[PDB]
C-alpha cells in the first residue's frame, strides 16, 4: 500500500479497515468493485510489452488475474505522460471504455442546430404568450449584462448569512435575482426576497377563490397583503435539508433531506404541496428541470431518481453509480441529467431509456459540484480534489483543468453569455476562469493532450472573510452573486 | 370528552417548562406554535414523564436517602424497558 | 483514561486532527454499547451449547446476527440495475397544461383542509 | 497501519458484566469486529461532514452516520422494544473525563440561562469591484520628473476630512470619525501624519490650555490604540509624552470651571497611558520610565498642585501591585499637605480644589488596598494614625464596598 | 540580543517628557 | 461566543427545568451522569413526538396535527394518554423563566456616514450601494 500513488490515500484506508469477509460483504462499495472490471486504458505500444510478459507460462497467475478482474481498453497511439494520466485516472472502475463515450448525445439547445434534440422527443410543458413577454425584459437584461470577457471582470455581490448557528447546508437563487433560499441543519427551508418586495402568501382557498375573476390585475388582487415578510421559514422535513431547487417560473421550491424525502413547497401558499418518498436515505441533492416539470434526485442509495411532479414514484431510475449519488444536474435542453457522485465518476443520463451515455472520470474526490456551459457542449465539474475539470459533451475528453483552488470546491457556475466560469470553494474564495479561452481549440485516441493552461484561465482570485462559497449565481445583466454562511 | 375540557382550561397555567423553551425543541421538529395552548399540553406530557420516573426511583431510594443515584435510576427505568447505562469512561 | 486515550490514537491514525468537542468519549459510548450486546448474546448461546465458559464461536455467533439483524446497508448493485431496467422501460407519458394543476393526487398531497381546535 | 482499540480493555468490561475466564483469542475476537464499527462508522459520518459543506463537525454526524447503518443514535441506554425511541436521537451525553461524577438539580437552576442569537439572515456584501477586491471589513486584508507624494488624493482628502471632524465641532462627525479612525484597515501609511498631528497639536495646544482641543485629541489616541491592523509602537514614542504632559500639566486656563472635564482628561489620558504600558512592554523601557517620572514627580517637593494631581491618579491606575508597592509608605506627606491647604484663610487660588481631589482619590485607592490584603477592625479612630483624614467616612466607604461584595 | 528589533522602536528609545517644550524658554 | 449560545440558552434551560422539576417529591444531589442521561431521553422523547405526529398527519395529507395525530402518537409510544389530566391536576408546577435572547438592541446596525458612488446600469438599485 505504500508504493501507491498519492490521489488513492483516502481509498486506501477504507481497504485497511477491510480484513474480514463480513466486513466486506455489507460495504456494498467494494463488494461492487469485486464483480466489475477496471477499464484501465492503455496503449498498443505498452500492451506489447505487458503480453510479452503475462503470456509466458513463467508467471501465469499474474495473467490470469488480469485477464479475470481487469479489463484492458487498448488505442493506438502513442503512450501518454504521466502527468495526462494523473489527470484522467482516481476512479474505481476507472478510465471508462471509449465504446460508452461514442454514442450520439443531443447536447444542443432547444428553439437550426444538428445536434438539437426535437422538441417532442422529451415530453416537455407547454409555453404561451406571458412566456413571450418574459424574453422581452429578459433581452433588456442582457444588454446592461457587458461580455465579461478576460478584461470587464464582473463584480461580486456576496449575500452571506451573518448568524446561521443552524448550520446552512442549501442555497438556491432563482433565475431572476429576486428569491434565495437556505436550507439550514435544523431542519428549516428559509426563502429571502432580495428585491424591495414582500413575500406574500395567498391567505386560503376559502380567501383566495373570492378574488380576482377576470380582474386583469389577477396576480396582485389574490395576493394577501396581512402576510407579507422579507422572510418566510418553511417547516416539515426532519432532518438538515441538503438540496434546494427553485422551479423556473418562481413557484415550486424543492427541498430534500437526510430523512430521505424531497419535498415540494409552494411559493404562492407557502405551504408543503408533496412528500416525494422513494429514497430510504439522505437526498444529497434535488434540482428542478430548466422547462421546471420534471426534476431528478440523487442520494445516498446511490441512484438518481427522475420525477414529473405528477406521479408519486418516480419515472427514470439512474443506477449506475457505485457510491452516493452527490450531485443531479440537467442539460439546458432537459434532455440529459448529469450524476456526479462519490466514486469519483460523473455521467451523464439520457431521459429517454435511462442509459448512461456519457462516463467522466478523472476526479479525485466526491464531486461535490457540477455545471453546464449556456451553449450545452461543455460541463465543468468540481470535487474535494480542488480540480475544475471542463469536458466535451460531444467527445467526451475531459479537455480542460483548472487547478487553483485548494479544498473542496462545492460551486461552479458559468455566466449568461459563457465567457466566465466562476468557482467557489472551501478555500474561502471565488475564482473567476476565462471560459472563452478554456475552450478555443475545441479523435481516435480519447484524450487531447491537455495543457497546464490554469495560470493564464485565471482572472481572480477574491478570497472571503472566513466564508466558504456554498453557492455561486450569475444575474442576468452578467452580476455574480454568492451566499455562504460566515463562520 | 375529559381531554378536550382540559386543554380548553390552559390560556392560563403557565407549566413548569417555558413554552420558549418546549416550542424550541417541537419547532426543531417540524411541530410549530399554532396554538400555544397545544405547546402546553406537550410541556405537560413530558413534565408527567421524567416525574414518573423520578417518583418511582425514590422508592428504589427509600428501601437503600435524599439523593438520587444511577444505582437508583437503574432499577427505575427497568420496569420501563429502559437499560440506563453508567459512564464509566471518564 | 486507558481505553479512551487508544481512541483518540485510532482517530489520529485515521488523520482525523480536530472533529467534535466530544467525538472521543460518544464513539467510546457506543463501543461499549456494541461489545456489551454481542457478549450478552456470546453468552446466551454458550448455555444454548451448554458449555462451562463462552468461547470465539458463540461471539462470532453474535457477530453474524447482530449484522443481518440490524445494517441493512443500501440495496446493491444487482437489484438496482433491476428496479432501474423495469422501470425505465416505460415511455414518458404526455402532459396537457390546462387539463389540471400539475401534481399528484390529492390523497398523496399535503393539500387538505387543514382543521385546528375551537378556542373556548 | 490498522490500530484497534486494546484487548485489555476488552476483559474489564467482560468481567464487569458476569462473563468470566474469557480467553485472548476470544478477547482479540471482540476488538477487531468493534474496532471495525468505528472506522465503518467515522468514514461514514464523513459523508455527511463533506456534504454539510463544514469540516469542522456539529455533534451530529455520527447521529446521522448510526442511524444509516440501520442501528440506533442515542448512547447509554438501548430499547430492545424500539418503539419509544426509533431512529431519532438525542444528542448524546454532556460527559467529561474530568467530571465530578456528581451534579445538583437545585444547581442547575442556580445557573444564570443563557442569551439565544437572532435568527439566520441574508446580508451581501462586494468581493470585487470590476476585478478588484475593496477592503470593506466584509473582506478579509537635465530637467528631471517631479515625485508625488505616497498618499492618494482621496486619502488625503480623507485625513483632511477626518482631521477637521476629530477637532470636535460636532459631535456625530466626531463620534464617526472616532469609529473611522478605530476600524479603517488602510489606515496604516497615514499613521505617521496622525501621529504628528497629534503630538505638534498637544503642544501648541498647551501654550493656551484649551481643554476640548486635548480631550479630542485624546479620544483620538484612544481611537488609534484600539485599531487592530495597524502598527503602533513605531510611533509611540510620540505618543506617550503627549499624553504624560496632558496629566502633569498645570492649567493656563481657569482651573475651577472645567476641573471636573480636567479630571477627566486626566482619566483620559491615564487610561491611554496604563494602556499603553500594558500594550508595547519590553524590558524595563516604557513601564519602568513612566513609573520613574511619576514617582519623581510626587517625590518632588513644593509641586504645582495640578501636576501633583494628574500625576497621582497616574501612579494610581497602574494595576493591582503598584499601588501594594508604591501607595504605602507616603501617607504622612499625603496628610501633611492637606493640612497645610486647609491651614491659612485664601482659598482663591487651586490649591485647595487639587488638595480635595487628591486626598478623594488616594483614600479611594486605600479602600481595595485595605479590602484586597486586611481585615477589618477598629474603624473608628485607628485611622488617626494615618493623619486622620478620612477616618470614620473611610470606614463607611469601607462598609459600603463590603455591602456591595455581600451583594455580589 | 541588543540587535532585536525592538531595542530600536521609538517606544524604547525616545523620552516623551523632554520632548515636550513644557512652557520652558 | 454567541456561535454556542443558540444550542446552550435553551439546553442549560432545560437544566433549570429538571433541577426545578427533581425537587418534587424525588432525591437530592443526583448523581451528574444520571443527569445528562435522563435529560438526554426527554429530548428524544420530544424529537419522536415530532417526527412521528408530523408522519401521522402527513400520511391523512394534512401538515399541521391536531389532537387526533398525538393521541394516536402517543398510544403507538405506549403513554396511556387519559393519566394526563390528573398530572396536570396537581399544583407542584413551578414558574420557569424564558432564556435570554443573545442580542437586546434588535437591529442597531447603521453603517458608517460615506456615502459615494453609483450604479452601472448591469446592477439594479436594490443591491447595495458602492463604498467610499
Amino acid at each position: 500500500h505504500g508504493d501507491q500513488e498519492c490521489y488513492y490515500q483516502d481509498d486506501l484506508r477504507v481497504l485497511s479497515s477491510l480484513t474480514k469477509k463480513e466486513h466486506m460483504k455489507g460495504n456494498e462499495t467494494m463488494l461492487d468493485f469485486r464483480t466489475s472490471k477496471f477499464v484501465l486504458r492503455i496503449s498498443r505500444d505498452s500492451y506489447q510489452l505487458l503480453k510479452r510478459h503475462l503470456q509466458e507460462k513463467q508467471n501465469n497467475q499474474i495473467w490470469n488475474i488480469v485477464q479475470e478482474h481487469l479489463y484492458i481498453d487498448i488505442f493506438d497511439g502513442m503512450p501518454r505522460s504521466k502527468q495526462q494520466i494523473d489527470a484522467m485516472v482516481g476512479s474505481l472502475a476507472g478510465e471508462a471504455k471509449r465504446e460508452a463515450n461514442k454514442s450520439k448525445v443531443f447536447f444542443g439547445l432547444l428553439k437550426q442546430d444538428p445536434n438539437a434534440p426535437p422538441q417532442n422527443r422529451i415530453p416537455l410543458p407547454e409555453l404561451k404568450d406571458s412566456d413571450k413577454l418574459d424574453k422581452i425584459m429578459n433581452m433588456k437584461e442582457t444588454t446592461k449584462r457587458v461580455r465579461l470577457g478576460p478584461d470587464c471582470l464582473p463584480s461580486i455581490c456576496f449575500y452571506t448569512f451573518l448568524n446561521a448557528y443552524q448550520g446552512l447546508t442549501a442555497v438556491d437563487v432563482t433565475d431572476d435575482s429576486s428569491l434565495i433560499a437556505g436550507g439550514f441543519a435544523d431542519s428549516t427551508v428559509r426563502v429571502w426576497s432580495v428585491t424591495p418586495k414582500k413575500l406574500r402568501s395567498v391567505k386560503q382557498a376559502s380567501d383566495l377563490s373570492l378574488i380576482d375573476k377576470e380582474s386583469d390585475d389577477v396576480l396582485e388582487r389574490i395576493m394577501d397583503e396581512k402576510t407579507a415578510s422579507e422572510l418566510k421559514i418553511l417547516y416539515g422535513h426532519s432532518g438538515p435539508v441538503y438540496g434546494a431547487s427553485f422551479s423556473p417560473d418562481r413557484n415550486y421550491l424543492l427541498s430534500s433531506s437526510e430523512d430521505g424525502t424531497v419535498r415540494l413547497w409552494s411559493l404562492q401558499t407557502f405551504t408543503c404541496l408533496v412528500g416525494y418518498k422513494g429514497h430510504n436515505y439522505p437526498v444529497w441533492d434535488t434540482q428542478f428541470s430548466p422547462y421546471g416539470y420534471y426534476f431528478v434526485s440523487g442520494g445516498h442509495d446511490r441512484v438518481a431518481r427522475l420525477w414529473a411532479t405528477d406521479h408519486y414514484q418516480p419515472l427514470r431510475i439512474f443506477a449506475g453509480h457505485l457510491a452516493d449519488v452527490n450531485c443531479t444536474r440537467f442539460h439546458p435542453n432537459s434532455n440529459y441529467v448529469a450524476t456526479g457522485s462519490a466514486d469519483r465518476t460523473v455521467r451523464l443520463w439520457d431521459v429517454l431509456n435511462g442509459n448512461c451515455v456519457r462516463i467522466f472520470t478523472g476526479h479525485k474526490g466526491p464531486i461535490h459540484s457540477l455545471t453546464f456551459s449556456p451553449n450545452g457542449r461543455f460541463l465543468a465539474t468540481g470535487a474535494t480534489d480542488g480540480r475544475v475539470l471542463l469536458w466535451d459533451i460531444g467527445h467526451g475528453l475531459m479537455v480542460g483543468e483548472l487547478k487553483g483552488h485548494t479544498d473542496t470546491v462545492c460551486s461552479l457556475r458559468f455566466s449568461r453569455d459563457g465567457e466566465i466560469l466562476a468557482s467557489g470553494s472551501m478555500d474561502n474564495t471565488v475564482r473567476l476562469w476565462d471560459a472563452i479561452k478554456a475552450f478555443e481549440d475545441l479523435t481516435a485516441t480519447g484524450h487531447i493532450n491537455l495543457p497546464e493552461n490554469s495560470q493564464e484561465l485565471l482572472l481572480g482570485t477574491y478570497m472571503t472573510k472566513s466564508t466558504p462559497v456554498v453557492h455561486l449565481h450569475f444575474t442576468r445583466r452578467n452580476l455574480v452573486l454568492a451566499a455562504g454562511a460566515y463562520s | 370528552t375529559p381531554l378536550v375540557d382540559f386543554l380548553m382550561q390552559l390560556e392560563d397555567y403557565t407549566p413548569t417548562i417555558p413554552d420558549a423553551v418546549t416550542g424550541y425543541y417541537l419547532n426543531r421538529a417540524g411541530f410549530e406554535a399554532s396554538d400555544p395552548r397545544i405547546i402546553r399540553l406537550i410541556s405537560l406530557a413530558a413534565q408527567k414523564f421524567i416525574s414518573d420516573i423520578a417518583n418511582d426511583a425514590l422508592q428504589h431510594c427509600k428501601m437503600k436517602k435524599y439523593t438520587l443515584t444511577m444505582e437508583d435510576l437503574t432499577p427505575a427505568l427497568s420496569e420501563y424497558g429502559i437499560n440506563v447505562k453508567k459512564p464509566h469512561y471518564f | 483514561p486507558k481505553d479512551a486515550q487508544m481512541m483518540a490514537q485510532i482517530l489520529k491514525d485515521m488523520g482525523i486532527t480536530e472533529y467534535e468537542p466530544r467525538v472521543i468519549n460518544q464513539m467510546l459510548e457506543f463501543a461499549f454499547r456494541y461489545v456489551t450486546t454481542i457478549l450478552d448474546d456470546a453468552k446466551i448461546y454458550s448455555s444454548h451449547a451448554k458449555k462451562a465458559t463462552v468461547d470465539a464461536d458463540d461471539v462470532r455467533l453474535a457477530i453474524q446476527c447482530r449484522a443481518d439483524q440490524s445494517f441493512t446497508s443500501p440495496p446493491p448493485r444487482d437489484f438496482l440495475l433491476d428496479i432501474a431496467r423495469q422501470r425505465n422501460q416505460t415511455p414518458l407519458p404526455l402532459i396537457k397544461p390546462y387539463s389540471g394543476p400539475r401534481l399528484p393526487p390529492d390523497r398523496y398531497c399535503l393539500t387538505a383542509p387543514n382543521y385546528r381546535l375551537k378556542s373556548l | 497501519s490498522n490500530t484497534v482499540l486494546p484487548s485489555e480493555s476488552m476483559k474489564v468490561v467482560a468481567e464487569s458484566m458476569g462473563i468470566a475466564q474469557i480467553q485472548e483469542e476470544t478477547c482479540q475476537l471482540l476488538t477487531d469486529e468493534v474496532s471495525y464499527r468505528i472506522k465503518e462508522i467515522a468514514q461514514d459520518a464523513l459523508k455527511f461532514m463533506h456534504m454539510g459543506k463544514r469540516q469542522k463537525l456539529t455533534t451530529s454526524d455520527i447521529d446521522y452516520a448510526l442511524k444509516l447503518k440501520n442501528v440506533e443514535p442515542l448512547y447509554g441506554f438501548h430499547a430492545q422494544e424500539f418503539i419509544p425511541f426509533r431512529f431519532a436521537s438525542g444528542g448524546g451525553r454532556e460527559l467529561y473525563f474530568y467530571e465530578e461524577k456528581e451534579v445538583d438539580l437545585s444547581d442547575i437552576i442556580n445557573t444564570p440561562l443563557p442569551r439565544v442569537p437572532l435568527d439566520v439572515c441574508l446580508k451581501a456584501h462586494w468581493l470585487s469591484i470590476e476585478g478588484c477586491q475593496p477592503a470593506i471589513p466584509e473582506n478579509p486584508p537635465r530637467l528631471k520628473p517631479r515625485s508625488i507624494h505616497e498618499l492618494s488624493v482621496e486619502q488625503q482628502l480623507y485625513y483632511k476630512e477626518i482631521t477637521e471632524a476629530c477637532v470636535g465641532s460636532c459631535e456625530a462627525k466626531r463620534a464617526e470619525a472616532l469609529q473611522s479612525i478605530a476600524t479603517d484597515p488602510g489606515l496604516y501609511q497615514m499613521l505617521p501624519r496622525f501621529s504628528t498631528f497629534i503630538s505638534e497639536g498637544v503642544r501648541v495646544n498647551v501654550v493656551q490650555n484649551n481643554l476640548a482641543l486635548l480631550i479630542y485629541l485624546m479620544r483620538m489616541v484612544k481611537a488609534l490604540m484600539d485599531n487592530p491592523t495597524l502598527y503602533l509602537e513605531k510611533y509611540v514614542h510620540e505618543l506617550i509624552p503627549a499624553v504624560m504632559t496632558c496629566i502633569v500639566s498645570r492649567q493656563l486656563c481657569l482651573r475651577p470651571d472645567v476641573d471636573n472635564h480636567w479630571a477627566l482628561r486626566d482619566f483620559a489620558a491615564r487610561l491611554v497611558a496604563q494602556i499603553c504600558k500594558h500594550f508595547s512592554t519590553t524590558t524595563n523601557n516604557i513601564q519602568s520610565r513612566i513609573t520613574k517620572t511619576f514617582t519623581k514627580s510626587w517625590v518632588d517637593e513644593k509641586t504645582p498642585w495640578t501636576t501633583r494631581y494628574g500625576s497621582i491618579a497616574g501612579l494610581a491606575e497602574l494595576g493591582h501591585d503598584v499601588i501594594k508597592t508604591l501607595i504605602l509608605p507616603r501617607l504622612q506627606q499625603e496628610g501633611e499637605r492637606i493640612r497645610s491647604v486647609l491651614d491659612g484663610p485664601v482659598l482663591s487660588n487651586i490649591d485647595r480644589i487639587g488638595a480635595d481631589h487628591v486626598q478623594s482619590l488616594l483614600l479611594k485607592h486605600c479602600a481595595p488596598v485595605l479590602a484586597k490584603l486586611r481585615p477589618p477592625p477598629d474603624n473608628q479612630d485607628a485611622y488617626r494614625a494615618e493623619f486622620g483624614s478620612l477616618g470614620p467616612l473611610l470606614c463607611s466607604q469601607v462598609v459600603k464596598a463590603r455591602a456591595q461584595a455581600a451583594l455580589q | 540580543d541588543l540587535l532585536a528589533d525592538e531595542n530600536f522602536l521609538m517606544v524604547t528609545q525616545l523620552h516623551w517628557e523632554d520632548d515636550i517644550i513644557w512652557d520652558g524658554e | 461566543n454567541p456561535a454556542d449560545n443558540y444550542h446552550l440558552a435553551r439546553r442549560r434551560t432545560l437544566q433549570v427545568v429538571v433541577s426545578s422539576l427533581l425537587t418534587e417529591a424525588g432525591f437530592e444531589s443526583a448523581e451528574k451522569a444520571s443527569v445528562e442521561t435522563l435529560t438526554e431521553m426527554l429530548q428524544s422523547y420530544i424529537s419522536e413526538i415530532g417526527r412521528s405526529a408530523k408522519s401521522y398527519c402527513e400520511h391523512t395529507a394534512r401538515t399541521q396535527p391536531t389532537l387526533s395525530d398525538i393521541v394516536v402518537t402517543l398510544v403507538e409510544m405506549g403513554f396511556n394518554v387519559d393519566t394526563l389530566p390528573a398530572y396536570a391536576k396537581r399544583s407542584q408546577r413551578m414558574v420557569i423563566t424564558a432564556p435570554p435572547v443573545t442580542n437586546q438592541p434588535v437591529t442597531p446596525k447603521a453603517l458608517t456616514a460615506g456615502q459615494n458612488r453609483p450604479h452601472p446600469p448591469h446592477i439594479p438599485s436594490h443591491f447595495p450601494e458602492f463604498p467610499d
